[PDB]
RNA sequence: AGAGUGUAGCUUAAAAGCACCCAACUUACACUUAGGAGAUUCAAUUGACGCUCUGA
C-alpha cells in the first residue's frame, strides 16, 4: 500500500510572506553568482580525484589477477567468488560529536 | 527559381535558397549561410581569432548574439539579404538564439525567403 | 615454485567524526541557508510569534522567545564531547581515539632477515583454505584483541613482491566494525596510522606501493 | 531470390549481442549530427547526391595564385594566449558577460578579419557566385591582397564593391576608387 | 569525504524552513538534523 | 526490394529490444538485484546522496532498475519529569541496483561506505521479500 | 642501467570534436537551458625532463 510525503500537505494555504523580501541587492548577487562559479571548479576538482581513486584501486585488483595467474588457477577460482557473506552490508555515517 | 519542394516525412526542410544553420559545440559557436547545393556562402565562428580577441567566452549567449552580428554584416556585403532558419523547439526557445535572430534581424538580414513567382 | 605464498590484512577503522568544512564549503552552508530562509514559508513557530505580537499590538494600543531562551540555556548548559582527540591523545599513534576525522590502518612491528620493521599483517597460505582464509587466520594470530570487522569480499587487493624464493605479498583488505585491542601496552609495536604518516614506516616496493589501495579519498 | 549487399551495410558493426549494454543516444541532436555524418558518407547505393549534386572533375582544382604568408606559429599562439589572460583578467568583462550586456567591436573584427581569414572566406564566396568557373575555368587563387573599391556617390558618399553586393548603374557611372597596400617596386595590373 | 552530498537544501517548491538542530543519540553522539523549531538541542532517551 | 543487394537497409526492430533474479555465473560470478536502502532522519540529506548514488551508478556503467522511495515513519518521542514529545521523521531512499560484477563490489562499496554523510545509515539488501 | 615513449579523459583531430563539473527541471535519471575548468616536457629529425617496462 503506498502512500508517500512527496506530496505536499494541505497546510501551505496563504502564509507565505514571512519571506516578502524577495528584492536582493546587486552585491549579493555578484557575490551568490561568483561564489557558485567558484562551486563548480571545486567540484570539478573533487570528481577528479575520486576517478583517480577508483582507477588505482581497480588497477590493484586487475594486477591481483596477472598476479594471480601468474602462480596458481585454484586460489584465482575463489578470488572469483560471490562471496555471500558480506552482502547484507550496514555502516552508519560520522557522526559530529564521538560517543 | 526552383526551391527543392517535397522531404515532408523528414526533417530539415530543404525549401529554400539559403539557410541560417549554427553549430553551438562544446567550446565554440559557429554560424554558416549555406545554400540548398551544400556550398557555403558565408560563415561566422568564435574559432577566428577574429571573435575570439574580443570575447571572454567562446559559448555564451553574448558568444551567439557576436556571431550573429558579424555574420549579419557578412551576409550583407555578400549580398544575401534573405534566408530560411530552420530551428529544434529548444534552440527556438533558447535565449542564445533569440538574441542570435535579433542581431541578424536588427543588422539587416531577413530570416524569411520570399516565395517563387511560380508563375 | 620460486616463490612463496604470503597474504595480509588492511584492517582500518572508519572515519567516526565528520570531516571539518573548507573555507570554500562553509560559503555555501551559509549561502545554501540564506536561499532556504528566503524560499520557505508556514513555520508554526514564526506564525505564533507573529500573531501572539500583533494580539499583544491590539492588547497595547486598548510568547514564544520565551520558549527561545529556554531552549538556549539548555543548549549552554549541554557540552559536546570534545572532537580534539589529537589534544586527548597527544601524539600516541598506537591508541584508536587518534585522528577521529581521517581513516586508520594497522600496522604492526615485525622482524625479518630482510626488513625487521612494520608490515600489514601476514599469513602463509596452508594447503587448505582461501587468502580470504588467511586473512581470517591473521585477525586471530594478532596479539590478544577483539577486533570484530567485516570482510569488503573475496578477492586481492594489492601483489607487492620480493625477491629473497619470492615473498609474494597478496594484500588483502577488510573494515573493522566494532572490536578493541587488549593489553594497551601491547608488547609488539601495533601503530595506527593513516596515509599522510604511512611513510614514517613504509620505505620503498615492497610497502610504499600500498597507497596505490589504501583509499584516504 | 536474394542477392548478397554490394559493400557494408549501414547498422552492421553495431553489436546485437549486448543491446542494453551498448550506450544509446538519448538526444535528437546526437541522432542528426550521426544521421548527416552518414548522410555525407560516400555510400554504395543510389543517393540523392548522385542524381542531384554537382558532378565536378576530381582534378584537384589548381592553384594559380601568390604564395600562403608564413607566420611563426609558437609565437601567435603565445602572444594569443597571454591576451586572452589578460581579457578574462578583467573583471568588468566577466561582469558584463555574466549580465550578457557585453558587446564585440565590429569595425576591429573586420579589419583583422581582412588580415586573417577574409582571403579564404572571399575565395569560397568567389567559388559560390562561380567567378573562378567562367574567368579561369576552374582554377582557383586566395585573394592574399585586400582590393578595396568605392564608388564616389553624391559628394561626401561612396557605395563599397565587397564581394557581390548591389552597386546600381547610377552609382557607378564615373571609375570607382581603388586602394591595394603595396611596397614600392611592384607593378600591378586591374581589371573589370 | 563526507561533504559531497552533504552540502544540500530543501529542493521543494512548498517547504517549512527547517531549524539546525543538534540531536544527541544514546551513546553521547550529536548529528545535524533539521526540525520545525529552534529546539537547539532534543535528546533520544 | 527482396532480390536486390540493398534489401533491409531499413531493418530498426532489431537495433530495438522489447517484450535477472538471484543471478549467478557460475565459473565467473555477478551478483542479482540489489537495494542501497538509503534512511535518514533528514529527508534533505538522505534524497542527496541518493542522487549522488544514482549519479555515480550512471559514471560507473552499473545498471540502475529504479529509485524509489519507501514509506517515511514518523515515532514519537515522549520523555516526561503525561509526558511531552518530540515528533521524528525518518526518511527512506531506496536505490535498486542490477548488475555488479563480484571484482568490482569491493571497490563500490568502499566509495558509497566512505563518502557516506553525517546520520544516513547504508542497508544494501537483495530483493526478495521488500515490497 | 637500458628500451616504448610524450596533445587535458580519449582521438591513421590539427590548438578541434567529444567525454567531464555546478545550478534550473526531473523522486531521481535522462533531455533541455544557462554557466565552467582545462592540454601540446623542455632546446637548434635528433638533443636533454616525466610515466611505464625490464635488472641490481
Amino acid at each position: 500500500i503506498p502512500i508517500e510525503d512527496f506530496i505536499t500537505p494541505l497546510k501551505f494555504l496563504d502564509k507565505a510572506r514571512e519571506r516578502p523580501q524577495v528584492e536582493l541587492t546587486f552585491e549579493e548577487t555578484e557575490r551568490r553568482a561568483l561564489l557558485l562559479k567558484k562551486w563548480s571548479l571545486y567540484k570539478q576538482q573533487e570528481r577528479k580525484m575520486e576517478r583517480d581513486t577508483i582507477r588505482a584501486m581497480l588497477e590493484a585488483q586487475q594486477e591481483a589477477l596477472e598476479e594471480l595467474q601468474l602462480e596458481s588457477p585454484k586460489l584465482h577460482a575463489e578470488a572469483i567468488k560471490r562471496d555471500p557473506n558480506l552482502f547484507p552490508f550496514e555502516k552508519e555515517g560520522p557522526h559530529y560529536t564521538p560517543p | 527559381a526552383r526551391k527543392e519542394r517535397g522531404w515532408r516525412t523528414v526533417f530539415p526542410s530543404r525549401e529554400f535558397w539559403h539557410r541560417l544553420r549554427v553549430i553551438r559545440t562544446q567550446h565554440h559557436v559557429e554560424a554558416l549561410v549555406e545554400h540548398q547545393n551544400g556550398k557555403v556562402v558565408v560563415s561566422a565562428s568564435t574559432r577566428e581569432w577574429a571573435i575570439k580577441k574580443h570575447l571572454y567566452s567562446t559559448r555564451n549567449v553574448v558568444a551567439c548574439e557576436s556571431i550573429g552580428r558579424v555574420l549579419a554584416q557578412r551576409c550583407l556585403e555578400a549580398g544575401i539579404n534573405f534566408m530560411v532558419y530552420q530551428p529544434t523547439p529548444w534552440e527556438a526557445a533558447s535565449d542564445s538564439m533569440k538574441r542570435l535572430q535579433s542581431a541578424m534581424t536588427e543588422g539587416g538580414v531577413v530570416l524569411r525567403e520570399p516565395q517563387r513567382i511560380y508563375e | 615454485s620460486p616463490w612463496r605464498l604470503l597474504g595480509a590484512l588492511c584492517l582500518q577503522r572508519p572515519p567516526v567524526v565528520s570531516k571539518p568544512l573548507t573555507p570554500l564549503q562553509e560559503e555555501m552552508a551559509s549561502l545554501l541557508q540564506q536561499i532556504e530562509i528566503e524560499r520557505s514559508l508556514y513555520s508554526d513557530h514564526e506564525l505564533r510569534a507573529l500573531d501572539e505580537n500583533q494580539r499583544l499590538a491590539k492588547k497595547k494600543a486598548d510568547l514564544a522567545q520565551d520558549l527561545e531562551d529556554m531552549w538556549e540555556q539548555k543548549f549552554l548548559q549541554f557540552k559536546l564531547g570534545a572532537r580534539i582527540t589529537e589534544a586527548d591523545e597527544k601524539n600516541d599513534r598506537t591508541s584508536l581515539n587518534r585522528k577521529l576525522d581521517r581513516n586508520l590502518v594497522l600496522l604492526v612491528r615485525e622482524k625479518f632477515g630482510d626488513q625487521d620493521v612494520w608490515i600489514l599483517p601476514q599469513a602463509e597460505w596452508q594447503p587448505g583454505e582461501t587468502l580470504r582464509g588467511t586473512a581470517e587466520r591473521t585477525l586471530a594470530t594478532l596479539s590478544e584483541n577483539n577486533m570484530e570487522a567485516k570482510f569488503l569480499g573475496n578477492a586481492p587487493c594489492g601483489h607487492y613482491t620480493f625477491k629473497f624464493l619470492g615473498a609474494k605479498v597478496f594484500f588483502f583488505k577488510a573494515l573493522l566494525l566494532t572490536g578493541d585491542f587488549s593489553q594497551a601496552g601491547n608488547k609488539g609495536h601495533h601503530v595506527w596510522v593513516t596515509k599522510d604518516e604511512l611513510g614514517d614506516y613504509l620505505k620503498p616496493k615492497y610497502l610504499a606501493q600500498v597507497r596505490r589501495f589504501v583509499s584516504d579519498l | 531470390r536474394r542477392t548478397p549487399p554490394l559493400g557494408p551495410m549501414p547498422n552492421s558493426d553495431i553489436d546485437l549481442s549486448n543491446l542494453e549494454r551498448l550506450e544509446k543516444y538519448r538526444s535528437f541532436d546526437r541522432y542528426r549530427r550521426r544521421a548527416e555524418q552518414e548522410a555525407q558518407a560516400p555510400h554504395w547505393w543510389r543517393t540523392y547526391r548522385e542524381y542531384f549534386g554537382e558532378k565536378t572533375d576530381p582534378k584537384e582544382k589548381i592553384d594559380i595564385g601568390l604564395p600562403p604568408p608564413k607566420v611563426s606559429r609558437t609565437q601567435q599562439l603565445l602572444e594569443r594566449k597571454q591576451a586572452i589572460q589578460e581579457l578574462r583578467a578583467n573583471v568588468e568583462e566577466e561582469r558584463a558577460a555574466r549580465l550578457r550586456t557585453a558587446s564585440v567591436p565590429l569595425d576591429a573584427v573586420r579589419a583583422e578579419w581582412e588580415r586573417t581569414c577574409g582571403p579564404y572566406h572571399k575565395q569560397r564566396l568567389a567559388e559560390y557566385y562561380g567567378l573562378y568557373r567562367d574567368l579561369f575555368h576552374g582554377a582557383t587563387f586566395v585573394p592574399r591582397v585586400p582590393l578595396h573599391v568605392a564608388y564616389a556617390v553624391g559628394e561626401d558618399d561612396l557605395m563599397p564593391v565587397y564581394c557581390g553586393n548591389e552597386v546600381t548603374p547610377t552609382e557607378a557611372a564615373q571609375a570607382p576608387e581603388v586602394t591595394y597596400e603595396a611596397e614600392e617596386g611592384s607593378l600591378w595590373t586591374l581589371l573589370l | 569525504d563526507s561533504s559531497r552530498a552533504s552540502l544540500t537544501r530543501v529542493h521543494r517548491q512548498a517547504y517549512a524552513r527547517l531549524y539546525p538542530v543538534l540531536l544527541v543519540k544514546q551513546d553521547g553522539s550529536t548529528i545535524h538534523i533539521r526540525y520545525r523549531e529552534p529546539r537547539r538541542m532534543l535528546a533520544m532517551p | 526490394y527482396k532480390t536486390k543487394p540493398t534489401h533491409g537497409i531499413g531493418k530498426y526492430k532489431h537495433l530495438i529490444k522489447a517484450e535477472v533474479r538471484a543471478i549467478n555465473l557460475g565459473t565467473d560470478y555477478e551478483y542479482g538485484v540489489l537495494n542501497i536502502h538509503l534512511t535518514a532522519y533528514d529527508m534533505t540529506l538522505a534524497e542527496s546522496y541518493a542522487q549522488y548514488v544514482h549519479n555515480l551508478c550512471n559514471s560507473l556503467s552499473i545498471k540502475v532498475e529504479e529509485s524509489y522511495a519507501m514509506p517515511t515513519k514518523t515515532i514519537e518521542v515522549l520523555q516526561l519529569q503525561m509526558l511531552l514529545d518530540s515528533v521524528l521523521t525518518t526518511h527512506e531512499r531506496v536505490v535498486q541496483i542490477s548488475g555488479l560484477s563480484a571484482t568490482f563490489a569491493e571497490i563500490f562499496l568502499e566509495i558509497i561506505q566512505s563518502s557516506l554523510p553525517e546520520g544516513v545509515r547504508l542497508s544494501v539488501k537483495e530483493h526478495t521479500e521488500e515490497d
